């Protein structure tokens, strides 16, 4: 049960920190360009069974495009990725929309607008009415914050999957292991691990 | 999570250690919950990430290990696991677990320690 | 690897190698994938992969193979087409025509390879943008032609047309030069007569074909452009609204179709016209009612379903009503025959309304608002659409969504707690609710109120008892505050309040009561008007408030924090009076018992407290009572204060976490207080001030100390984190106090000399991890608002921050990030008020300074980059300002190079486009300044160039060679037209504009039309 998922838009709107948020659950705060694209399976639990997306994260930047379209070919979905915090990056939605479309004719969009954990706020809510005629599910969403992350991906499980009463669920816990040379190198590793500093000490969390 | 008692519960955040690198990752954010087996009186972390539910801490709580400070936050916990089965195989980590207090922080080094001592009998 | 083999074309190309490699591409995985992927892009960029299309379109076996061999074509063709000989052209031309063709005979090929077809026909799209009509003028006769001959060609040309009329009409702007966009617009309207001609046959003689499908997909883009005529004074209106809407895979399309001629321009005086799109309306209604669902069913149901396309089809439908009903409905509301059908569209909205999907919901509500807004002014009107007004004050009052103030929340668990975090993406919902919510009420207050008066009584009765009702209820009650005449107000307000309470004592238990409280706290909070004429119940309001703050329930808790303030905000004044019957002013008795009220408070809550207190305490305009009632506010921190400042006065040695924090707390708690009382907290301010300098000094010690005993690791540290937050706070203190003041001469006299004292040589002197941005916050604001007063303090500020910022600063475009906005700003604010500290700069420090701004328009980050063009631009004025000096003189010959250069860089690199309009007013300006003889010594050194020269004759001698340098693909006349055309034009910025957009569209490109440069 897989299916493919193209994520496009603008470059550093999000996308790959979006995925590897859901990948590994951390936070990539450095801006590397994706080079063409990084492919990524992703597999949600959900109670129809396991799904699982093979995310294909294209590059944003126009001169790291790579194949540019040809990415787009038998995608099954997809997440067209802006900024709120850069209107230039909405501007450019129809510009991915089209490109997106012409390869994809009928698969299920998400729209993202990313970043919102950021106080000044560009594109206002408001203006975000691109997906209306063209029938996409619209979410703000923050990679930072986490806020709304799940919903493009439950969405998008609901539409290929056809059940409108599909969420995700706990997947079992297997019982974990009684387990005990290292003990020289860990006191080591270990040091370094607690004088490095955690991030975002002023976070909530 | 049927045969098994809720002993302590606590929202956190896990991180883990990327040693080629030189930083610290989140792992996940979420419910923290000491589970003691039923039937083998063994007691687990198990932690899941808030909405997907997915499992990004399930380890026994080792007598072995140590709860160490980390130089940068006064409510937070960094040890060496040698055995987390949350992505599948077990596998070695060292982890960092921050709360949303000190308070919450000395309460859990406190439980695990408990804990501990049950995993010992 | 073996892969590899097709990046070598000193051999021929292994075409059944290139397949494995796209197989492995495609439908491959991991290590493998991403080798292939590297190999295919390295390929692709080839710049010769373009002459094996041929071969690999004729050989292959694999379409992706054959894709890619198209994505090869399509770029060279985009940018590099007229690089080519005139036969490579041709051949390239012939061999995409014949793949077309060919495919298109193929039925199996033209039935399972359509994203190949796809592909093929964009790509000749991409060659007529080229080459038609100058150079094939017969294409569109032909294409028409070849139509009849073939089913699957006809439709396959339907597509081709569909996507020209894209790339020619939606899609231009951004892709083309004004000359060329309109000469390919121009072109498609001579010849659309003969399209459009086709397009109805083909309508006419088919009923749910592929080719149907096909032709109104071309329709829909038409529409964008075509003239109205085509639309009316054709039998298309009947065919889309009748036939086209019976079947399925035509209704979809056909609608969309409906939509955009419901936006058509259309002429206001022709009554023919109206009739016209009054029936074909009345027959989509009536083809949905028929053979869809009639108006009674339930869309909420159908869409949560899902079955097959109804979410999208119900979208659809709720955008043509919504589109067609707010341009046309005036069409429908005078004729009686013409009320039914009116009303029946209106109830379909009405039905869509009530679906469950937020953006569905928001679009239907933005048709509503759109309505009654009319509804409100327009004569006659309301009373036609009283029941549907009716049915939607319904839908509305029970899909109110949780307002931002409402902190209390149910978890998964059917617990009532606070929480996480913000709703944020409901706060624009809430506000589109509340404002047609409060049009609906003013339209039939009557009505309005007997619902909720009605709603609420079977809340109490427990008939319809639930959390998701009260709450729904009671946030629409909060939300058409305002709305009713204060008596009446009054009434509603008193029924509500007495209900409330009923369910108070009737709803127990933990979860029960965090709602019951959070609802009344919403209600009371939304309606100040009825607090100030009720002293009695406002006091006992604010009291229970209190209560609640040592409620153990936090969300409550804080609720009521914020209630507080929300309410202190708007009845101030009733606090700071004496009451009739009270012995006191209530704002006595909330001081006389604050540290009560506020003792299980966390101390951000504590510190919002004392912040409603400073908004009660500046309504007082007599100065010896307010200044005494800041003091008694004041008492506890600035106790503690007095007996800190005694401790660390004594022995430096604050080492203490816990007395950090307290110190911490107290210059929050100052913070809080000015933030409210501005101008008239100066008399606290002095009582801390001199104190408090010292401290920020005894603390920066301790900073530094530590960071030399234990390393930069020092400054993550919870101890030290804690110091730098007082030295933060104490910064933002004075900000925030100077921000407000409102008598400059104590800032500057008593002020200004201590602070710089203070904070300038610790900033300068501390390692760049140390140092706080918000000390560059700091003196922005004391630039701003006393800069003008103090010239060598400016001075003093610049030099210790100006170089040791900069140099943080300008190894990346990413650390110290505060520092970086912080920084420009500071630049910004002096060189506006202060131009005179420029001045006096030493010439290195000068063009640092330089280098600073240019550095800024580098950056993407929009916060920085702004502040650069914006620096850039004051800058040149301030230097116009000066007159013919001697320094200005040196300016423009050291300079006015650099910024014309600079600013024409980021201009041009892709990469800087959100400052495309601020970058071009200052290219703007620039050329300006020489085309206006405003630069009165020579821009260039002797013997290079003839003496005379004129700055105008050196600036394009400049420029054409730079720019022939920088982009050596464009023709000389290329570059002579642009800047002919661009210093023209440099007192006009939309076509100066225009101009560059042109340009940055030919730089993308080669053989450009330099004629292209006199569009106008
Ligand atoms: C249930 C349990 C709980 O713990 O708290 C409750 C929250 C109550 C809140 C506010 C209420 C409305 C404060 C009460 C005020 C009150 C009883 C004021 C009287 C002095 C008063 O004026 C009374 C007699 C009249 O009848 C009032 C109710 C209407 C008026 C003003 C009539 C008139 O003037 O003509 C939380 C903020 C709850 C969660
Ligand atoms: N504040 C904030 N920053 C974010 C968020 N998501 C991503 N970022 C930041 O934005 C930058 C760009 O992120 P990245 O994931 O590389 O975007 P991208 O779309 O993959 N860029 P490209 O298309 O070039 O591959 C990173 O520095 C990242 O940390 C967010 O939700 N909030
Ligand atoms: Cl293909
Ligand atoms: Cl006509
Ligand atoms: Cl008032
Ligand atoms: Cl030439
Ligand atoms: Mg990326």
């Amino acid at each position: 049960v897989q299916f493919k998922l193209v994520l496009v838009g603008d470059g550093g709107t999000g996308k790959t920190t979006f995925v590897k948020r859901h990948l590994t659950g951390e936070f990539e705060k450095k801006y590397v360009a994706t080079l063409g694209v990084e492919v990524h399976p992703l597999v949600f639990h959900t109670n129809r069974g396991p799904i699982k997306f093979n995310v294909w994260d294209t590059a944003g930047q126009e001169k790291f495009g790579g194949l540019r379209d040809g990415y787009y070919i038998q995608a099954q979905c997809a997440i067209i990725m802006f900024d709120v915090t850069s209107r230039v990056t909405y501007k450019n939605v129809p510009n991915w929309h089209r490109d997106l479309v012409r390869v994809c004719e009928n698969i299920p969009i998400v729209l993202c607008g990313n970043k919102v954990d950021i106080k000044d706020r560009k594109v206002k809510a408001k203006s975000i009415v691109f997906h209306r005629k063209k029938n996409l599910q619209y979410y703000d969403i923050s990679a930072k914050s986490n806020y709304n992350f799940e919903k493009p991906f439950l969405w998008l499980a609901r539409k290929l999957i056809g059940d409108p009463n599909l969420e995700f669920v706990a997947m079992p816990a297997l019982a974990p292991p009684e387990v005990v040379a290292l003990a020289a190198q860990y006191e080591h590793d270990l040091e370094v691990a607690q004088t490095t500093a955690l991030p975002d000490e002023d976070d909530d969390l | 999570e049927e045969d098994e008692e809720v002993l302590y519960k606590v929202r956190a955040k896990l991180f883990r250690f990327d040693k080629d690198a030189k930083e610290w990752k989140e792992r996940g954010t979420g419910d923290c919950k000491f589970l003691k087996n039923k039937k083998t009186n063994k007691v687990r972390i198990l932690m899941r990430r808030d909405k997907t539910l997915k499992i990004c801490a399930n380890h026994i709580i080792a007598p072995e290990y140590t709860l160490k400070p980390n130089v940068g936050s006064d409510r937070s916990w960094v040890y060496a696991c040698t055995a987390d089965i949350a992505e599948g195989e077990a596998e070695a980590f060292t982890f960092a677990i921050r709360f949303g207090s000190k308070e919450n922080a000395d309460k859990f080094k406190e439980e695990f320690e408990k804990a501990q001592e049950i995993n010992k009998k | 690897g073996a892969m590899e083999g097709i990046l070598d074309f000193s051999n021929d190309l292994d075409i059944a190698l290139l397949d494995q490699v796209v197989s492995t591409f495609y439908q491959g995985s991991g290590v493998q994938q991403k080798q292939a992927q590297e190999i295919l892009t390295k390929f692709q960029d080839n710049p010769d992969a373009w002459q094996k299309a041929d071969q690999i379109l004729q050989f292959s076996t694999n379409p992706q193979s054959k894709f890619i061999a198209l994505s090869i074509l399509d770029k060279l063709i985009t940018r590099k087409w007229k690089l080519l000989p005139n036969d490579h052209r041709i051949g390239i031309r012939n061999f995409v025509v014949g793949m077309i063709i060919s495919m298109c005979q193929d039925d199996e090929v033209f039935k399972t390879q359509k994203n190949l077809i796809n592909k093929s026909d964009l790509t000749l799209v991409q060659i007529l943008k080229q080459e038609w009509p100058q150079n094939w003028p017969e294409f569109i006769p032909e294409l028409i032609g070849s139509s009849s001959s073939s089913v699957n060609v006809c439709e396959n040309n339907m597509i081709v047309l569909k996507l020209l009329s894209e790339e020619v009409f939606d899609f231009s702007a951004e892709q083309m030069t004004q000359a060329k966009a309109l000469h390919l617009k121009n072109s498609m309207s001579k010849e659309f007569e003969q399209i459009f001609k086709l397009c109805f046959q083909v309508l006419e003689q088919g009923s749910s074909s592929s080719l149907i499908v096909a032709t109104l997909e071309s329709l829909l883009r038409y529409l964008h452009w075509i003239p109205y005529r085509y639309i009316y004074e054709t039998n298309i209106l009947e065919l889309l609204s009748t036939k086209f809407m019976t079947s399925p895979d035509t209704r979809a399309i056909t609608l969309k179709c409906l939509t955009e001629v419901s936006n058509l321009k259309i002429p206001q005086d022709n009554d023919l016209i109206k009739r016209q799109t009054v029936l074909f309306f009345q027959n989509t209604l009536q083809q949905i009612a028929t053979s869809v669902m009639p108006v009674t069913a339930d869309l909420k149901a159908t869409y949560a379903n899902a079955n097959g396309n109804d979410q999208s089809f119900l979208q659809d439908l709720a955008m043509f009503l919504t589109t067609y009903l707010a341009r046309n409905r005036a069409l429908l509301e005078s004729d009686e025959s013409l009320r039914e059908l009116l009303l029946n569209a209106h109830q379909y909205l009405i039905q869509l309304s009530k679906i469950e999907e937020r953006e569905l919901f928001k679009t239907t509500l933005d048709y509503w608002h759109n309505l009654v807004a009319d509804l409100f002014y327009e004569p006659l009107k309301k009373h036609i659409y009283e029941e549907i007004c009716s049915q939607l004050r319904l839908v509305i009052i029970e899909n109110m969504v949780r307002p931002e103030e409402v902190l209390v929340v149910e978890n998964d668990e059917g617990e009532i707690v606070r929480e996480f975090v913000k709703e944020s993406d409901t706060i624009q919902l809430y506000k589109s609710e509340r404002e047609v919510l409060v049009y609906l009420t003013h339209l039939n207050v009557i009505d309005t109120e007997e619902i909720m008066i009605s709603k609420l009584a079977r809340q109490i009765d427990g008939s319809e008892w639930s959390w998701h009702n009260i709450n729904t209820l009671s946030w629409a009650i909060g939300s058409i505050s305002g709305t009713m005449s204060e008596d009446t107000e009054k009434r509603f307000v008193v029924t509500v309040i007495k209900d409330l309470l009923d369910l108070c004592v009737q709803q127990s238990g933990q979860d029960n009561q965090a709602v019951v409280a959070s609802d009344i706290m919403y209600v009371v909070g939304q309606y100040p008007r009825f607090l100030k004429a009720h002293w009695n119940f406002l006091r006992t309001v604010i009291l229970q408030l209190f209560e609640f703050m040592h409620e153990t329930h936090e969300g409550v808790q804080d609720m009521a924090c914020d209630t507080f303030i929300k309410i202190v905000q708007k009845c101030k004044y009733h606090f700071v009076i004496q009451q009739p019957r009270e012995s006191e002013p209530f704002i006595q008795t909330i001081i006389r018992d604050i540290q009560k009220t506020t003792a299980d408070l966390q101390p951000q809550q504590v510190h919002t407290f004392y912040k409603a207190c400073g908004i009660i305490i500046s309504e007082e305009r007599s100065v010896a009572e307010r200044n005494r009632l800041l003091s008694d506010l004041m008492q506890l921190p600035n106790m503690a204060w007095d007996t800190i400042v005694e401790q660390s006065t004594a022995n430096p040695t604050l080492l203490d976490s816990e007395t950090v924090k307290i110190i911490a707390n107290i210059i929050k708690t100052n913070v809080a207080v000015c933030t409210s009382m501005g101008a008239d907290f100066y008399p606290q301010l002095g009582h801390i001030y001199y104190n408090m300098l010292q401290l920020y000094r005894a603390v920066s010690s301790m900073i530094s100390a530590q960071v030399a005993a234990e390393g930069l690791i020092a400054t993550k540290t919870p101890k030290v984190r804690g110091l730098r937050t007082i030295k933060k706070e104490i910064l933002k203190l004075v900000e925030t106090y100077i921000s407000k003041a409102r008598n400059l001469d104590d800032v500057v006299k008593v002020l200004v000399e201590p602070l710089l004292n203070a904070v300038l040589e610790d900033y300068m002197n501390n390692v760049p991890d140390a140092r706080d941005a918000e000390v560059l916050n700091c003196m922005t604001t004391v630039v701003e608002k006393v800069g003008h007063m103090i010239p060598q303090g400016v001075i003093l500020i610049l030099q210790s921050v100006f170089e040791c910022t900069l140099d943080m600063i300008n190894k990346d475009f990413t650390e110290y990030p505060e520092h970086r906005v912080e920084f420009y700003k500071l630049l910004k604010v002096i060189n506006e008020k202060s131009f005179a500290a420029f001045l006096e700069l030493p010439p290195a420090a000068f063009k640092l300074f330089v280098d600073a701004i240019c550095w800024a328009f580098k950056h993407n980050n929009r916060d920085v980059e702004v502040n650069g063009l914006q620096i850039a631009l004051d800058l040149v004025k301030n230097i116009e300002r000066m007159g013919n000096v001697p320094f200005a003189n040196e300016f423009h010959k050291n300079y006015f190079f650099i910024f014309v250069s600079e600013t024409f860089f980021v201009l041009t690199d892709s990469d800087h486009k959100s400052g495309f309009s601020k970058q071009a007013l200052l290219l703007m300006k620039l050329i300006s300044l020489v085309y206006d003889n405003k630069i009165s010594v020579p821009l260039y050194q002797e013997a290079e160039v003839p003496q005379g020269t004129s700055n105008q004759v050196y600036l394009s001698q400049y420029l054409a060679n730079m720019l022939s340098n920088a982009f050596p693909h464009l023709t000389s006349e290329q570059i002579a037209s642009f800047l002919s055309a661009l210093t023209k034009q440099c007192k006009d910025l939309v076509v100066f504009k225009g101009t560059l957009r042109d340009f940055l569209v030919q730089i993308k490109e080669v053989g450009g039309d330099p004629t292209d440069y006199l569009f106008a």
